[PDB]
RNA sequence: AUGGGAUAACAAAGGAGCAGCCUCUAGGCUACCGUUUCGGCUUUUGUUGGUUUUAAAGGUCUAUUGGAGAUUAUGGAGC
RNA sequence: UGCUGUUGCUGUUAAAGGGUUCGUAGUUGAACUGUGGGCUGUGCAGUUCCUGGUCCCGUCCAUGUCGGAUUUGGUGACCCAGGCCCUUGCAGCCCGUGAACAUUCAAAGAAACAAGAAACACGGGAGUGGUUCCU
């Protein structure tokens, strides 16, 4: 019973920084998933992926380079106003400056801060530090 | 009208072109008693048009677009057919691509459920690879995404089949971009169960 | 040493079908030949049936649970994948 | 894990990636078609008709040579069974524990493995009406 | 066993059959009968009859294993039967 | 490789070192923390100059990667031969 | 009220429980609606009332003009 | 007072998992239809041509088996390199695309056509539009 399938995706990736590993393989790939990372690797926190063909779900292997101290799903998904930016900054991010919440908008996935300049608001997905 | 040209499509009947003709001839030829085994399959079969492509490299491809409804004839002969056209045509290869409408995108959630999933794209850039790789598979896929923002395709045939389709795969990596306007890389791989990419 | 995304093959010759990371099968077809009559059946792997030649009804294998036995010497070609 | 009862094991047939059929068969799309059909006149059902074809004919997967599924190829002819065989399998399971009953009223491990087949039973039949497949009046008896 | 249990299964979606012991004398009187199929609880007299028409016409009986209220429901019907005949058979195979 | 001031003024107190392997930074207060230094080699087999040292966190010596760890560094230096 | 359409929800489906090929012209026949009984009716002919014809329209039958086709009819099947 | 806990509690032993299983209202629910391209100028990363600083070949020794040197060595190997718009990817900018594929070419995709489009095309009204609007 895979309820949401970035739950199972983000922890593995969380997880298996904590113990240093260079690459994780991460079982149910999913258009999240992937749009999650690349978010991740805009930011320089992820390397590389492979995205495997199975025909059904694909296998993501993600090369780590060592940077990420956490990675979260938000479960429920609650929303965002352009204005809650700040909820979450201040909730969920250690400092103010280098954190990153990574909502689904109208305009996809994106960062808190790609975001606020294009003044969309949407649901949360994670974090990563 | 003449002979040779009732292998074409009606609206070319009229008025063909000079690469047009010469495969329309050709297949008439092996239409005609021939070829084996061709002479079971030539009568009923059309072309819609062939496109002249150039690879930045060697050798010219010749791109011949049948209609859908003939795969079940020509994944039978495509072997034969290609070989036996390029013999024809000397200095350019030919490819065998089916032709295939796409349905946009609807965006309407209760249009989505609508749409014939072999006219979606996704199924038909699969099917423009087989056709231009046609009688050996894809073993493999994967979509290698780097640092820069770039995602790669990298498709992978059997080990068994190097050495007849190795020469083709720079054209057949190029045509499928000017098809398809999406990319494409090979490799081989021997196992293909075990995957493990060939180097040898 | 080892890379995720291509496995050494000593690693994946020992895996689950299931635990690879393509999911392969674990079957092959065999060309049979019957002893009794020479005639060529294909046959499954792990048969899970009676399987018989068709001119004389041999019964060319066991159902046996993992993997079928062949009968008394009948000759097996193993066929391709593909 | 498992629908009643528990069991973790995994076991399953694991489908190959390449799904062109081989080079070795011979046997055209239409004479395919026309032994599933007639080996369900002959009172099979597609689970078992599947195996015939892979154990001796040697066809592996009748979509991947056929163009589709063992009951499409059963619903277009009309030999489609009445019932579908998840739930014929289970009503026949469940009858015959309760003519096992019938004699043996003190056997409380097959009383209890009844209100767990049963249980299922209204389960499927609760798909199969909700997906329009059984008749909405359907029932147990 | 029950293997007949299957098979009267296909004879009822295919072939033709008809039930009770007087409708299918008539068809061992016409030969038409390819089976005789005749339970437990059959009585004595009229059981014995009817395997003397199945000794005469050469049609071959299989005493079932079970009531004619359980003979009757095999051939899935909600009454009972205590002798069945097969006019002819299916791709059951007799 | 600090926070900077708006004026540009380095404001860190120091800049801790980053084990080669995990490249978690290594804190005042860990006491495994190895550095392991390499002698650097030229032609004929004589010492010059050599500058490659390593260093491991105190995580990882105590699970025993860092045998482990140390084969993966000296292989993407090169200061090791894979056959 | 109005942009956006990533994530989601509602509804429908359950796949033989189906399913429209388009097009030039020629001919033939043919009211059109409505029903409980006499009912309704499109402009033009100067106008209104009454009658009637011709004509398109649609339909339907036959005729072949050009082209399609997401599944090979010069094909499968049986003699 | 995070001692009512959505943010935010606790439940092996401190208070607290129903004795087990089935199960309705209820809550939660797997993947998929989807990297648009090309041209210009400019920032990044990964085969022409030039190096001789390597290993390989070879030579001289022969050294029983842990010396070596040898020149040209050797299109071999390799390398550090170049304002090669020949490379590919990629950042940013301009800008074109009926822009996958097919299909049209008439005065500039017009018309047909493909795609889309009910915010639409298809016929119609002078009691429509400040006296029936525009060219």
């Amino acid at each position: 019973t895979m309820m949401s399938v970035l739950a199972n995706a983000l922890r593995t990736i969380a997880s298996a920084e904590r113990r240093g590993k260079r690459q994780v393989l991460i079982r149910p790939s999913s258009k999240v998933v992937v749009k999650f990372l690349q978010v991740m690797q805009k930011h320089g926190y992820i390397g590389e992926f492979e995205i495997i063909d199975d025909h059904r779900a694909g296998k993501i292997v993600v090369n780590l380079n060592g940077r990420l101290n956490k990675c979260g799903a938000i479960c429920p998904r609650f929303d965002c106003a352009t204005t809650d930016y700040e909820k979450w900054m201040k909730n969920i991010l250690p400092s103010r400056q280098f954190g990153f919440v990574v909502l689904t908008t109208s305009l996809g996935i994106m960062d808190h801060e790609e975001a606020r300049s294009r003044n969309t608001g949407g649901k949360v997905l994670g974090f990563f530090y | 009208m003449q002979p040779h040209l009732r292998k074409l499509r009606k609206l070319k009947r009229g008025k063909p072109s000079d690469l047009e003709e010469s495969v329309a001839k050709a297949l008439f030829e092996l239409e005609a008693s021939h070829k084996t085994l061709r002479q079971e399959l030539p009568r009923f079969h059309v072309n819609t048009v062939r496109e002249v492509k150039v690879p930045r490299s060697k050798k010219t491809v010749l791109v011949v677009f049948y209609p859908l409804r003939f795969l079940m004839l020509v994944r039978k002969v495509q072997r034969a057919l290609t070989s036996e056209l390029e013999k024809r045509h000397p200095g350019c290869l030919v490819m065998l691509v089916a032709q295939r409408q796409i349905t946009k995108r609807p965006t309407d959630v209760y249009k989505l459920q609508k749409v014939q999933r072999s006219k979606t794209s996704t199924a038909v850039f699969e099917n423009i690879l087989n056709d231009m790789i046609y009688p050996s598979d894809v073993v493999g896929r994967r979509w290698r995404c780097r640092t820069d923002g770039s995602k790669l395709m990298k498709v992978f045939l059997d080990a068994r089949d190097r050495k007849r389709i190795e020469s083709r795969l720079r054209a057949v990596a190029y045509v499928y971009k000017q098809l398809t306007h999406r990319r494409v890389s090979f490799g081989f791989m021997w196992n293909p169960k075990l995957q493990q990419v060939s180097t040898r | 040493d080892a890379d995720l995304s291509y496995p050494t093959v000593r690693t994946e010759r020992m895996k689950h079908k299931r635990r690879r990371l393509v999911q392969g099968p674990n079957s092959y077809f065999m060309d049979v030949s019957c002893p009794r009559c020479r005639q060529v059946t294909v046959v499954y792997s792990h048969a899970t049936t009676a399987v018989e030649c068709k001119g004389c009804s041999k019964k060319l294998c066991r159902p046996t649970g993992g993997k079928a036995l062949l009968v008394e010497g009948c000759g097996y070609r193993r066929k391709p994948d593909h | 894990v498992r629908m009643h009862g528990n069991g973790r094991g995994k076991a399953s047939s694991a489908l190959p990636y390449r799904r062109t059929p081989p080079a070795w068969l011979k046997i055209a799309s239409r004479n395919v078609v026309k032994m599933v059909c007639k080996s369900s006149r002959k009172g099979m059902m597609p689970s078992q008709i599947g195996m015939e074809l892979r154990d001796s004919m040697g066809i592996a997967q009748v979509k991947n040579v056929t163009g589709r599924k063992i009951l499409r190829i059963l619903k277009h002819n009309g030999l489609a069974p009445e019932i579908p065989e998840d739930l014929y399998f289970l009503v026949k399971r469940a009858t015959q524990m309760r003519k096992h009953l019938e004699r043996h009223t003190t056997d409380r491990d097959t009383k209890y493995r009844l209100i767990l087949v049963e249980s299922r039973i209204h389960r499927l039949a609760r798909y199969y009406k909700r997906v329009k497949q059984l008749p909405p009046t359907w029932k147990y008896e | 066993v029950d293997t007949i249990n299957a098979k009267l299964q296909l004879v009822m979606k295919s072939g033709k059959y008809v039930l009770g012991t007087q409708q299918a004398l008539t068809t061992l009187r016409q030969g038409r009968s390819k089976l005789i199929v005749i339970s437990n609880n059959c009585p004595p007299i009229r059981r014995a009859e009817v395997e003397y028409y199945c000794t005469l016409s050469k049609t071959p009986i299989h005493h079932y294993s079970g009531n004619n209220l359980d003979l009757g429901t095999a051939c899935g019907k909600h009454f009972r039967t205590c002798v069945l005949s097969v006019t002819n058979v299916g791709d059951s195979d007799i | 490789i600090g926070m900077f001031n708006e004026e540009g003024e380095n404001v860190d107190l120091y800049i801790p070192r980053k084990c080669h392997a995990t490249n978690t930074l290594i804190e005042a207060h860990d006491h495994a923390a190895v550095q392991i230094s390499i002698a650097n080699v030229g032609p004929n087999g004589v010492i010059n100059g050599t500058t490659t040292t390593l260093c491991i966190a105190g995580y990882l010596r105590s699970q025993g990667e860092s045998d482990h760890a140390i084969n993966h560094i000296t292989i993407d230096r090169g200061i090791m031969r894979i056959k």
